[PDB]
């Protein structure tokens, strides 16, 4: 449970060393982003066994403050970034319960079982998808794997082509798939916003007798 | 100024459907949103570590696009 | 040892709740068939080391004593179905050793590596295919996955759209994949018979230095 | 009476390859055998749980089939 697809890919090396590289970058003088005490925060908020959905994003924010270890969550204060707006619009549209929060702040679905993986788990500050070629991915590769391997009926929400497809083969039947296009602007419209994502992944939970999903965000201390 | 949001990586594929032209490789949704107009300030440039501008697409409220290549 | 992954399977919610959806029915006042004792018998008579062959089955025979765990074969009294006593023609014709005995009970095929899997492993009492969404294809495609997976040089008998394809993609290079229609008679003719299943079989496992099968049943 | 020994699922392309005319859906493939005649008498139904009747084939001792739509 973590101590599964981590026992022995935290010792191999091509892990091994996507660390240090990080490391080293770090106090080499480079402000590289989510601090290395968040770094994990994925895997803390939400356990292998509890993981009922399951939304893949690339890699962290890269402006200061904004990236806290979720993939599309930002910190208590920051601007709610584009796709997270309009992951909201979707929101408030297709779940009556709904209404909006008023933050990005979103560790209220992380601990109701929703994983928010990013593929690539560090950047440099200013410089978008600069750490995609130490290991980062082929980490969390494992982690797909797993979670396709030692679990039953998770939701994948999938959203464009890099994430849908490419870096997602999960077994069809063994756990729920559904895909569409990115939530970005130069995207969500035209061919997105008609989806009904998270209606259906609560859909289908509650249909396994599973205790359905909140997405209406909050904010603790 | 100009406070870039995020940066989203898309194919060739993707933002063909979108653009109508095809990029000869990845690229990167750099957005920036404006609170007040609502706008959506997207730079798409080549993937890392060039960042070649490729075209400037403006949105407004209601998902209109005014794309212009650079 | 199937308590290879068996161990965490068992625990996962949805063969915890196909269970006792299927206990309550029993209790519930519904006769579900394969009782409890024999439900799992396929994996009792062979061990996964020892798969040899895997046949591929539907879901259990839906009137009284028919079923006992393993696909295709019937306790030491009932009637021969029709789908078995076709599978006896082929054998009477294919191979030249046996002749063919007066019963439909294949656990001496069971004992010597031959495993019968159906699809969905129980049934109610009259009702075919009834219990098709508790959640037995999904641990069965989890066993067949495994066998795909820790195995080598299996030979998957595969028979009818709905078991060969649909239900079997099996790295045909590690293992032999034979297909062919259903013995059914509404299928048999018309295409079925000619094939050599169980011949070849025994050709594979012979050419790899393995024991053949013994196809001619026998009783306990 | 007319005991049903076994009933096999079947997709829309077997039976049609059989039937002539295509099933719109799973069908069933009951059974019930006949020791004397030596005759097949099969019964095509919709899957469960409705189990409406689609055909019905009755077959001879050297595979002929008698066809009728349900």
């Amino acid at each position: 449970t973590w101590h599964d697809v981590l026992a022995e890919e935290k010792q191999q090396p091509y892990f091994l060393n996507t660390l240090q590289t990080v490391a080293s970058e770090r106090q080499s003088g480079v402000t590289i982003y989510p601090p290395q005490k968040d770094v994990f925060n994925a895997f803390r908020f939400t356990e292998l066994g509890d993981v009922k959905v399951v939304i893949l994003g690339q890699d962290p924010y890269h402006g200061p403050g904004q990236a806290h270890g979720l993939a599309f969550s930002v910190r208590p204060g920051i601007a709610i970034p584009p796709s997270l707006l309009n992951m909201y619009k979707e929101l408030e549209n297709t779940i009556p319960g709904f209404t909006r929060p008023n933050h990005g702040y979103l560790e209220s679905w992380a601990r109701q079982g929703v994983l928010l993986l990013n593929t690539v788990l560090t950047v440099r500050a200013g410089q978008a998808h600069s750490h995609a070629s130490l290991g980062w991915e082929t980490f969390t590769d494992k982690v797909i794997s797993l979670i396709n391997q030692h679990r039953e009926g998770v939701v994948f929400l999938l959203w464009g082509s890099h994430a849908q497809k490419k870096g997602a083969i999960i077994d069809k039947q063994r756990h729920h798939v559904l895909k569409a296009p990115h939530p970005s602007p130069l995207s969500a419209h035209r061919g997105f916003f008609g989806c009904n994502h998270f209606v259906l992944a609560n859909q289908w939970l509650e249909q396994r007798g599973e205790t359905p999903i909140d997405w209406m965000p909050v904010l603790p201390a | 100024q100009l406070v870039i949001q995020e940066s989203i990586l898309m194919l060739p594929e993707e933002v063909e459907e979108v653009i109508g032209n095809k990029p000869e490789s990845d690229i990167l949704v750099h957005t920036a949103y404006d609170e007040s107009t609502d706008e959506n300030v997207m730079l798409l440039t080549s993937d890392a570590p060039e960042y070649k501008p490729w075209a400037l697409v403006i949105q407004d409220s209601n998902g209109e696009n005014k794309i212009k290549m650079l």
